């Protein structure tokens, strides 16, 4: 039709919990180190 | 002779329907362990149960063991021999040399039966990664060696077919499917070059009593030579079912044919190089190497960040076909009533956070926060135990209907979705408890409930493990019942095994047959994949067999 | 609909690569910076150091753990810290605060695991080799060794402690 906007959510999930869990882990590092 | 003349017009039907049923016989007693290990990690003991059921149980650690080799060596392994010899003999319309496949599963039989004995004899309670120097029963080792072996009667057997194919059709590109088992047995060859190594050089003769001792540093990095890409050999099984078939079931069409080959041509290649990334603790393995290997991980991520993107678009194709409409209107357009296709989509969700995971733990110095944490198994059920399981579990509703013919009834379908959503929600809420109990630094591997008072910061997370226990506990009996019953019931029935695998139509455009042309030179891409590995692994395997050093062998329970 | 939206997806898919290496790089970025850094101390010496296990606890720096800590700068203590089955010799490790500690790990028997709750060392300790990290606590108190590497029956049991001096 035109704009495959369910799967670009579906990629937007997939960075946010990519990012929150290694800018988590990324501060966890330095809290310890 | 055959009433059920299958087994005589396709007879790769016959041995498929063994490496399923032996693969998902190992699923069941591997796991049969697990909701023991939940409940552990939530620090409620229950061994003195399971003793009393199974009185052949030493130790928790040998249920870890039996857990780890039949559940991530043996039914993966058995799952990988049989979808991707079938699927790809299936497109072709060809046979496989059938005397070869006999031999493969009598292989991998005789191993599992060889390695089996000592383990349940608590003759080598080594875990699955069995370091040295812990020493094994020998029959531990010579069993594994040949069920890994077989493997390569498979390999021999998917590139004849792919021989035999090309020679009928001159000019013609190697379908899809075929593509896929092709790059991905040339994949297993290169990936199992060091675990034969660690076997044939080190583990044999140590065990048989022909030396003293082995060099743990290159037992260990021979075994991660095939310890990552051996990941990639459980999943991409299950990636070419959800990209080859998971649409057609979904209502669809593959959104893209060269996406999907570009996906495979790129585990060839990165698959392998790898395996530092689990070595980032180790002593005598130089900071630059790993870098490298950190590097080269984060690129072997690059081909699943692609496939989330074509598979989600492709989900969403048929979800709009199926009169889906909003932003969201897709999701529920799709046949959440069929097992077949639920189990390998919620894969998909654990998937998410669970490729979030292994990014964190490849980046090199990150990987000191969690590396040998309850974080690890956190990852890896997300993977292996819920993507790669389900998308197994689910294959039962259409590849058993077609290898035996026996069809699913209502209430099978029904048990399917309970096991299924149970299993699902299993893991979801295990993976909680694991991550957050690792973030505490509770240790992988360890028999915590001996030691209840020791992990206090751990009691919330620790209740999340104790509920997926028993939630699992239901699940897995859910299903041995389940699969028990979808074989047992006697439905000895003709025409709907008559059957090729429900295939996916796929999106042809402009841009597809110059990108097809170019990774359709199989031959160079592989020496490029054996190049790239020489590239790796070279410069630090020379310096450590110049300088072994042998040490005992220990045995510790 | 489909080829016309099969250029809109290899489209898509363009711009999908392009942002998926580009916070690649950044991650390959800020792990660069933790690898320019003090925290960079817990990642083991590259070096070969070799050593005999069954004779580790016997002869040389390792057999007595009242030797253990040895000063070896004016900021800078070595410690030969001993991972076997089922403990940590010494017991405790006592360290002073704010000084470069450089851990010189070894086992007599298997494999272990050296990771200091609170921190940063995390470090597989293997018969016959030796693992070596550097780090300064910033912090007195007592830090928990946990072993987290199966290494037999004792396994959940293998636990040490870091004394490091207020
Ligand atoms: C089958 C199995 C496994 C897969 C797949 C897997 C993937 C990765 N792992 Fe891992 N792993 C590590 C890094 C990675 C990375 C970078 C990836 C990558 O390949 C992952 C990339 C994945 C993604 C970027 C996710 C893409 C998302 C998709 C594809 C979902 C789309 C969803 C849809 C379409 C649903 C939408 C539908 C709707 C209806 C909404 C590292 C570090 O470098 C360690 C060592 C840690 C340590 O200290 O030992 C590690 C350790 C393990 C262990 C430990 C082995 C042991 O005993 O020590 C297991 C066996 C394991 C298995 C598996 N691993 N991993
Ligand atoms: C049946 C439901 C399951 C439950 C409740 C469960 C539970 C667990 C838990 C809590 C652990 C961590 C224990 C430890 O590290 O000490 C573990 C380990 C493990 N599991 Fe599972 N699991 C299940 C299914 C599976 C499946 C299907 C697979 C593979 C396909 C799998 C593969 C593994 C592997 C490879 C390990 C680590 C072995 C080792 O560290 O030596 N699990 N399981
Ligand atoms: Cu030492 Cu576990
Ligand atoms: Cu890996």
């Amino acid at each position: 039709e035109e704009k495959p906007k369910g799967a670009l959510a579906v990629i937007l999930v997939l960075t946010l919990t990519i990012l929150v869990f290694w800018l988590g882990v990324y501060a966890v590092f330095f809290a310890r180190g | 002779s055959e009433i059920s003349r299958v087994y005589e017009a396709y007879p790769e039907k016959k041995a498929t329907l063994y490496f399923l049923v032996l693969g998902f016989l190992a699923l069941i007693v591997g796991s049969l362990f697990g909701p023991f290990q939940a409940l552990n990690y939530g620090n409620v003991d229950a061994y003195p149960l399971l003793k009393r059921l199974l009185p052949f149980v030493q130790s928790y650690y040998q249920g870890l063991t039996l857990h780890g080799v039949l559940n991530a060596i043996v039914f993966t392994q058995l799952f990988a021999q049989a979808i991707m010899v079938y699927l790809p003999a299936r497109e072709l319309n060809m046979r496989p040399n059938m005397g070869l496949m006999w031999l493969s599963w009598w292989m991998a039989f005789i191993g599992l039966v060889v390695a089996a004995l000592p383990l349940l004899a608590n003759e080598a309670t080594v875990l699955y990664t069995f370091y040295p120097p812990l020493k094994g029963h020998w029959a531990f080792y010579l069993g594994a060696s040949v069920f890994v072996l077989s493997t390569w009667v498979s390999i021999y057997i998917v590139l004849d077919l792919w021989r035999r194919w090309k020679a009928a059709n001159p000019g013609k590109v190697t379908p899809l499917v075929t593509y896929m088992a092709v790059v991905f047995w040339l994949m297993w060859f290169l990936a199992s070059l060091g675990l034969v190594l660690e076997a044939v050089l080190f583990l044999l003769p140590w065990s048989f009593g022909l030396v003293e001792g082995v060099d743990p540093l290159v037992a260990r990095t021979l075994f991660w030579w095939t310890g990552h890409p051996i990941v990639y050999f459980w999943l991409l099984p299950a990636y070419a079912i959800i990209y080859t078939i998971l649409p057609k079931q979904a209502g669809g069409r593959l959104v893209s044919d060269p996406m999907a080959r570009l996906a495979f041509l790129l585990f060839l290649l990165l698959s392998t190089p790898v395996g530092f990334h689990h070595q980032f603790a180790d002593p005598g393995i130089d900071p630059t190497w790993k870098m490298i290997h950190s590097v080269l991980t984060l690129f072997v991520a690059v081909p699943s960040l692609m496939t989330a993107f074509t598979v989600a678009a492709s989900l969403e194709f048929a979800g709009r076909l199926r009169g889906g409409r909003g932003l969201f209107g897709w999701i529920r357009a799709l046949p959440w009533d069929n097992p077949a296709f639920v189990a390998p989509v919620l894969g998909l969700l654990g998937f998410i956070p669970g490729g979030a995971g292994g990014i964190v733990n490849a980046s090199f110095t990150l990987d000191y926060v969690v590396h040998n944490t309850a974080w690890v198994p956190g990852h890896f059920h997300l993977q292996v135990a819920s993507l790669v399981t389900l998308t197994a579990m689910g294959s039962l509703y259409w590849l058993l209907p077609n290898l035996t013919g026996k069809p699913i009834s209502d209430a099978q379908r029904r048990l399917g979705l309970a096991v299924v959503w149970l299993w699902f929600l299993g893991m979801m809420i295990m993976a909680v408890g694991l991550h957050w109990a690792g973030l505490l630094n509770v240790p992988r591997r360890a028999y915590i409930a001996q030691v209840p008072d020791a992990y206090p910061h751990a009691a919330v997370p620790m209740v999340f493990n104790v509920l997926a226990g028993i939630v699992l506990l239901v699940a897995l009996l859910l299903f041995i019942y389940g699969l028990f019953s979808v074989l047992l019931s006697r439905e000895r029935k003709p025409e709907l095994a008559e059957a090729p695998l429900p295939f996916a139509e796929v999106i042809s455009g402009p841009e597809d047959r110059r990108l097809v042309l170019a990774m359709d030179r199989i031959g160079f891409w592989f020496a490029v994949a054996a190049i790239l590995v020489v590239l790796a692994y070279g410069p630090t395997l020379v310096q450590l067999f110049g300088h072994l050093n042998p040490v005992p062998g220990w045995r510790l329970w | 609909d489909q080829h016309k939206a099969h250029k809109a997806i290899l489209a898509y898919e363009k711009g999908w690569l392009a942002f998926s290496l580009a916070m690649l790089f950044v991650f390959i970025a800020l792990i660069a910076y933790t690898l320019a850094t003090h925290t960079a101390g817990v990642i083991p010496a590259g070096k070969l150091e070799r050593v005999d296990p069954t004779t580790v606890r016997q002869e040389g720096p390792w057999a007595d753990p009242a030797q253990a800590v040895v000063q070896t700068g004016p900021n800078q203590y070595t410690v030969y810290v001993l991972a076997f089955a089922f403990g940590y010799q010494p017991n405790p490790i006592e360290v002073p605060q704010g000084a470069e500690i450089v851990f010189k790990i070894t086992s007599p028997d298997v494999i272990h695991g050296f990771h200091v709750e609170g921190t940063n060392i995390n470090v597989e300790v293997l018969p016959g080799e030796v693992s070596t990290v550097r780090y300064t606590f910033k912090r007195p108190g007592e830090y928990r060794i946990i072993c987290n590497q199966y290494c037999g029956l004792g396994h959940q049991n293998m636990f040490g402690t870091i004394v490091v001096k207020e």
